[PDB]
């Protein structure tokens, strides 16, 4: 099965759904549907630690 | 601001023991050693050892083991120090501390008295100037509280430290011309 | 174990003037020393670390120094609120050691004892300078005015 | 190995849970940690980070 379940994971101060024109879904830019590019808000990456029971 | 609180005086019979604390604020209380350092007055300052709060990593002076046990309680941000079978050599000050970071020390805590119930027998002690006394003697414990017509007499008056054996005395020097709480005694 | 050695207990010097504390370790902590100041009843404070570095906070007066295994703490311009005990330590390898301490002294215009007696028979030779002069003795701390020390001594 | 049989070493590396963490314990940032033999080697790196508590 490929059943999917989605999570909020609180990520922060980062930019989510980064995308490439290496991945286009439509006529614009992507990136695998089931997985989330994070990358630096401004000048910063914060560290990033989370938690899923 | 970095605050570290310790705990009140205290007071102990020979072969008991006592828990002394140190209450970090105004810093993540995980991030650095806590130290503990004895003074008595006369041996300058000792080393006892350092805890690392966290994994409650404890690292003693050869000197100390066995006499001295470190805890860290993580929610309440407090590190407590556990003397144990007390003699009167552990009677002194002890403050604890926190570095830097890593290594030298930054912080210090206001310091714990340590002392390992009697009233005072108290006298007068009568002879340009002339000079006047009086004799506390047999007070247990500390501390005592000795004033001259209740504050009116200042300048003159020396108020001896006491000597254990606790007592103490004091001589008020005047012109020609002119309280125990422990106990419940005045 | 490393020793830190200072060797005066006591050091005389005048306000505005220069005083150093010496201390030598007995071998090698490189330039991690650091000095701290204990008034009288309060807490020690951080003065030095690293051997020349100033803490935060603190006047210029108070500046470090090291040469080899011997540190130096030297107060240029001393004021009056500089009365208190010097520590230096190592920190460079466990277990951590300290210095004797030595406590900074202003000294002026010595002084004859003035002493009377009680009959417990006790005695009190007051406000004399300097500080060296069944029995129970006490002393006082250098005299905060014109800079005295007294003591009693009680013979039961 | 100067013996007669075959030695068995375990040993470990320590993955702290922060930089403060890994400081206040080896001074370097960046441990590492390499036991070898003459035929054979590991090198381990150890890693900063949070893990569940436990
Ligand atoms: C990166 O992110 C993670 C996740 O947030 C952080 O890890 C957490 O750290 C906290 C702080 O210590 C942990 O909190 C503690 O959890 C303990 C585990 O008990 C669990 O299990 C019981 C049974 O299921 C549950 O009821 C309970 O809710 C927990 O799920 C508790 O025992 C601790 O409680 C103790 O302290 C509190 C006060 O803080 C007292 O009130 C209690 O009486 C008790 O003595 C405490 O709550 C948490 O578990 C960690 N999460 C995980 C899963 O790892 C990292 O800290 C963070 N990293 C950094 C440094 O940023
Ligand atoms: C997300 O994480 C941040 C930072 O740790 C925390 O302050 C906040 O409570 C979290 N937000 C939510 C809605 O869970
Ligand atoms: C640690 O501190 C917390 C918070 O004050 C307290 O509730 C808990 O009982 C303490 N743990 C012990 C038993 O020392």
């Amino acid at each position: 099965t490929l059943e999917f379940i989605n999570e909020g994971f609180n990520w922060t101060g980062v930019t989510q759904n980064g995308g490439s024109s290496a991945c286009k879904r439509g006529p614009d830019s992507g990136f695998f549907s089931r997985l989330n590019w994070l990358y630096k808000s401004g000048s910063t990456y914060p560290v990033q630690n989370v938690t899923m029971p | 601001q970095v605050q570290l609180q310790q705990s009140g005086t205290e007071l102990k019979k020979p072969g008991a023991s006592v828990k002394i604390s140190c209450k970090a604020t105004g810093y993540t209380f995980s991030s650095y050693w806590i130290e503990w350092i004895k003074q008595r007055p006369g041996h300058g300052l000792e080393w006892i050892g350092e805890i690392l709060p966290e994994i409650g990593m404890t690292n003693y002076n050869e000197n100390f083991k066995g006499k001295a046990t470190f805890t860290a309680n993580t929610s309440s941000n407090t590190v407590y120090m556990q003397l144990s079978s007390l003699t009167s050599e552990d009677s002194a000050v002890y403050y604890c501390a926190r570095p830097y970071d890593y290594s030298w020390f930054a912080y210090w805590g206001q310091g714990t008295l340590v002392t390992v119930t009697t009233a005072p027998s108290v006298y007068p002690l009568a002879p340009s100037s002339v000079t006047l006394g009086c004799l506390v003697k047999g007070y247990f414990p500390e501390p005592v509280t000795l004033t001259w017509n209740s504050g009116s007499l200042s300048s003159g008056v020396h108020t001896f430290p006491a000597v254990l054996q606790y007592t103490l005395s004091s001589s008020v020097t005047v012109t020609s011309s002119t309280a125990h709480p422990a106990s419940s005694t005045k | 174990d490393i020793v830190m050695t200072q060797s005066q207990k006591f050091m005389s010097t005048s306000v505005g003037d220069r005083v150093s504390v010496t201390c030598k370790a007995s071998q090698n902590v490189d330039t991690n020393v650091a000095w701290y100041q204990e008034k009288p009843g309060q807490s020690p404070k951080t003065l030095i670390y690293s051997a020349s570095n100033r803490y935060s906070g603190v006047p210029d007066r108070f500046t470090g120094s090291a040469s080899g295994t011997d540190f130096t703490l030297t107060i240029t311009n001393v004021q009056s609120e500089d009365l208190a005990e010097y520590f230096c330590q190592q920190y460079n390898s466990y277990p951590y050691t300290f210095g004797g301490g030595t406590k900074l002294e202003i000294k002026r215009a010595d002084a004859a004892p003035t002493v009377s007696i009680f009959p417990s028979v006790v005695c009190f030779l007051n406000n004399f300078y300097p500080k060296d002069i069944g029995v129970l003795n006490s002393w006082t701390d250098q005299d905060s005015k014109d800079s005295t020390y007294s003591m009693s001594s009680t013979l039961t | 190995n100067n013996d007669n049989s075959d030695k068995l070493y375990i040993w470990g590396v320590h993955h702290p849970s922060t930089d403060k963490e890994q400081t206040n314990l080896y001074v370097q940032a960046s441990g590492k940690v390499t036991v070898s033999t003459k035929r054979s080697q590991q090198t381990i790196i150890p890693n900063v980070g949070s893990r569940p508590w436990v």
